[PDB]
RNA sequence: AUCUUAGUUCAACUUUAAAUUUGCCCACAGAACCAAAUCCCCUUGUAAAUUUAACUGUUAGUCCAAAGAGGAACAGCUCUUUGGACACUAGGAAAAAACCUUGUAGAGAGAGUAAAAAAUGAUCCCAAACAUAUAACUGAACUCCUCACACCCAAUUGGACCAAUCUA
């Protein structure tokens, strides 16, 4: 979710150059 | 520059600045 | 500290300082002890009291009516006495109570003279193009009450 | 949009300041507050009418007690503009099951018997 | 016209309610209890208040029916003699 | 409707407290049908009812009488000469010990709009107010912008 | 109008509200017996009573949910101990 | 015809009685003393509230007058009365300086006093002794 | 949805009767990779909610605060969304549906308050005035007081009474 403390864990588009 | 509710109007009045007051004035005292 | 004589170094008002509370004591217990000797020997005249009552503060004195608009559970001419009495005046002094004087100081006397239904009022409600119209008829009960005596005692 | 508001708990923070302001204390505080309503529910979001018939605060002034815990807090903190909070003061005690029926609250917020 | 020209009357009256606002604000930083401590207290009078309102949802019924009330409608026509 | 009403100010017949209280009703007529039935609760009244009234108000003459032969009514007759008349046809026991002791609570004046609810014979006792009354005066009683 | 002033000095706001003037008795009878309480007295009687009961119920409830974190946190933090042996 | 009404003159009278008084036409057709008479009973009750309002400012007015007659305006009469725990309401302050002009000169001459009290107490330094009539009376 | 937007049917909302037991508020936990808040529930304040039987009625409203899309970021402009008010009472801003204050209703010749005062082009200007006597007072159908209580919404729905006529 947004408003929680685990927001942004699934991100991989920024681990690809 | 338009006008603003009523309410808004009182809000901004009654939270406007108020300077501190100079302890002597600089005319009569340096 | 000294400012020169103009027109708002003091305001416009006198500058009234009070008797020194000492002497103003004094003062005033010899004033009382006066309107006393006046109640002891029957230095007065007619009577008038400020009868607090149902809720209303009715200013009255002997031989007076008084209607009250609610019934008091009395039988017809049945003797009552009005406690709660904030103001009794004569001619010469009157004495006001903080808010009312004592039991003993001011002893009212009222008598139940006529109980009876007041003329009726119209209650009528009624507002435009809503067909809103509505009347009802209340006639609120009612009792006299005549003020027989007010008697004083010298308990200053 | 209008929207419920979510106050900062940073608000609810009583200072060193504030303290000697009103008659509180942090360690050891009150237990019951009284609560009066000194503004309409009209006018208002609905979300503050069902508050205020929850909190038995219908009718105006008419002050009514509750008890000083974050279930209850939570839902003043919605209403702390409709209302206004001070505590219950006992300075004799709660009453016994005698001095029920002859007990008093004093405009400064103490319950005291026998007037 | 459409603009006005807050009064000072006004002014007091916001500063009032400020103020009791404030008050409000401090006292409701401090708690008896904290969220653990109160939960349940209040369990047992919920449960049993909930009960009184139930026993009192499932107890309509119609009202009783007595003789005495229809032979009463017979006094219609009483008479001396 | 006040103004489209009569209007009177609080009275009593003989002052009637000052000196000693007197009942203002005097005479009491009941007009009871044998056997209408608008006339069943004024029978129920004086069956189980008038007697003690009778005895509660022993100033107050009451006449019962079975000839209106349908329809039943309560005549009040007062000492200041005012006749009052009410129904009670149609009515409970319950009403009608009401109505009747209303009839012998009340004096017979009109029941019209009261003007004021304090009625005083002697409304002053240090002196009515008059413009010079809180006034000083000059010496030798001189108008202002005098010479002599 | 004081009633700025009235509250200032732990007094009720409202003259009609609590004091002398409105719950003392009205009336007596002449000879000196007291006369049958007003209705309004009774009505406030009974609130306060109501409020009282109210108070005590509530302080009552939140002490004793107070025994029972108490009782709790011994049941919990002790019973431990007896995992401690053996 | 089966049904018909056959006492519809009381039911006329009935509102023509309360319009005897009106002028025109409008006190005895129908048509029109049923409105007024409607708006009279309206208005009649709606007046009550405006009879409490004026009855109280025309009490106001006539304290206004007395105890400007002895040099104190009304804010200070009542608004300094009650400093001194008298709650004398303002039906009889008025009727007191109607008929009863030395009672009242009293009242304003305490009003006074309390006044010069709390100018004198709140030009001091802290809290000197209270004025004489300043004590107030617990319950 | 409708040869449909001057209407109808279904739903949503409303009403009555009946059955049952959970309904609302709600912290902590929890809802994705590509700002306001929202959803969900233990407790807690509450007393309501769901279900069944049976009907009618309303339906594409105006203004104000806010976030957007269209017309400038304007044209008092069309539209969507969250909230309030109106079509219900009362007091204020001059008159004033839409701003501010206030609701559950009657009598009182009682009381306390709420909001509420300006600063420095075309018939005929438009309250009158006032620089300095202590800040309080005034002000409702809000609240308190003595008494009494079913006795201030449209469409709709439930209920208690009843005028006059005929018949037994
Ligand atoms: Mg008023
Ligand atoms: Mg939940
Ligand atoms: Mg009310
Ligand atoms: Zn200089």
């Amino acid at each position: 979710y947004k408003t929680k403390p685990t927001h942004g864990i699934g991100k991989y588009k920024h681990l690809i150059k | 520059r338009r006008v603003m509710h009523f309410q808004r109007q009182k809000l901004m009045a009654v939270t406007e600045y108020i300077p501190p007051k100079p302890a002597i004035h600089p005319s009569c005292l340096p | 500290g000294y400012v020169p004589k103009t027109s708002l170094s003091s305001p416009p008002w006198p500058e009234v300082v009070l008797p020194d509370p000492v002497e103003e004591t004094r003062h005033h217990a010899e004033v009382v002890k006066k309107v006393n000797e006046m109640i002891v020997t029957g230095q007065y005249g007619r009577l008038f009291a400020v009868v607090h009552f149902a809720s209303r503060q009715w200013k009255v004195t002997s031989e007076d009516l008084i209607l009250i608009g609610n019934e008091l559970d009395l039988a017809c001419g049945e003797r009552i006495r009005l406690e709660k009495v904030l103001l009794v005046g004569a001619d010469n002094f009157t004495l006001l109570g903080k808010p009312l004087l004592g039991k003993d100081l001011v002893r009212v006397e009222a008598t139940v003279i006529e109980k009876t239904e007041s003329w009726p009022r119209i209650i009528m409600r009624f507002r435009k193009r809503k067909n809103f119209k509505k009347k009802r008829i209340v006639t609120t009960p009612q009792t006299v009450l005549r003020i027989n005596s007010i008697e004083i005692a010298p308990c200053l | 949009k209008f929207t419920r508001s979510r106050i900062p708990e940073k608000v609810f923070q009583a200072s060193p300041e504030d303290h000697e302001k009103y008659g509180g204390d942090p360690q050891n505080p009150h237990k019951l507050h009284i609560v009066t309503r000194i503004k309409s529910t009209r006018r208002r979001p609905y979300w503050e009418k069902d508050i205020i018939k929850m909190l038995g605060l219908e009718k105006a002034h008419t002050p009514q007690v509750h008890k000083n815990i974050p279930s209850v807090n939570a839902k003043l903190k919605v209403v702390k503009h409709l209302i206004r909070i001070k505590p219950l003061k006992l300075p004799q005690g709660l009453p016994a099951e005698e001095n029920m029926s002859n007990t008093c609250l004093k405009s400064t917020g103490e319950l005291v018997v026998q007037w | 016209r459409r603009p006005r020209f807050v009064s000072l009357r006004a002014k007091q009256n916001m500063i009032r309610r400020l103020e009791i606002e404030a008050e409000n604000h401090y006292w409701l930083s401090m708690p008896y209890m904290t969220r653990e401590q109160e939960r349940g207290h209040a369990a047992v009078r919920r449960r049993e208040a909930f009960e009184a309102i139930k026993a009192a949802a499932t107890s309509k019924f119609p009202p009783h029916r007595f003789i005495a009330d229809q032979l009463d409608h017979l006094n219609v026509t009483k008479k001396w003699s | 409707t006040a103004r489209g009403t009569p209007s009177r100010f609080l009275a009593s017949v003989l002052h009637n407290g000052l000196g000693r209280y007197v009942q203002q009703l005097q005479r009491l007529s009941f007009s009871v049908s044998r056997d209408g039935a608008s006339s069943r609760g004024a029978r129920e009244f004086v069956e189980r009812e008038v007697i003690d009234f009778a005895r509660r108000n022993p100033g107050v003459v009451i006449y019962v009488n079975s000839r209106p032969c349908c329809v039943p009514r309560v005549v009040a007759e007062y000492l200041n000469g005012a006749v009052r008349e009410e129904s009670i046809h149609c009515k409970s026991v319950e009403e009608i010990s009401t109505l009747v002791q209303k009839l012998a609570d009340q004096s017979g004046l009109d029941v019209i709009r009261i003007r004021k609810p304090f009625h005083t014979d002697n409304p002053s006792i240090q002196g009515q107010w008059h413009p010079f009354t809180n006034k000083p005066t000059t010496f030798r009683g001189l108008r202002p912008r005098e010479v002599q | 109008a004081g009633g700025q002033w009235r509250l200032q000095q732990g007094l009720a706001a409202n003259p009609s509200g609590y004091g002398p003037l409105t719950e003392l008795p009205d009336w007596s009878y002449a000879d000196g017996r007291p006369a049958p309480p007003m209705k309004g007295q009774l009505r406030r009687k009974a609130e306060r009573e109501t409020f009282a009961r109210r108070v005590v119920l509530l302080s009552q409830e939140m002490d004793a949910g107070l025994q029972a974190w108490q009782l709790r946190q011994q049941k919990l933090q002790e019973e431990q101990r007896k995992q401690e042996n053996a | 015809l089966r049904n018909r009404v056959t006492d519809r003159y009381f039911r006329i009278q009935e509102v023509l009685k309360h319009a005897r008084h009106f002028r025109g036409r409008k006190n005895r057709c129908y048509r029109l003393a049923v409105r007024t008479v409607i708006r009279a009973f309206v208005k009649c009750t709606k007046a009550r509230y405006l009879k409490k309002k004026n009855m109280r400012t025309l009490w106001i007015n006539r304290i206004t007058a007395a105890s400007q007659e002895h040099g104190l305006k009304y804010p200070a009469l009542i608004g300094n009365l009650v400093k001194c725990q008298v709650e004398l309401n303002r039906k009889v302050l008025a009727d007191l300086a109607i008929y009863e002009p030395k009672t009242f000169k009293s009242l304003a001459a305490l009003a006074s006093r309390r006044r010069h009290e709390g100018f004198a107490a709140a030009l001091g330094d802290g809290k000197e002794p209270e004025g004489i009539f300043s004590r107030v009376v617990q319950y």
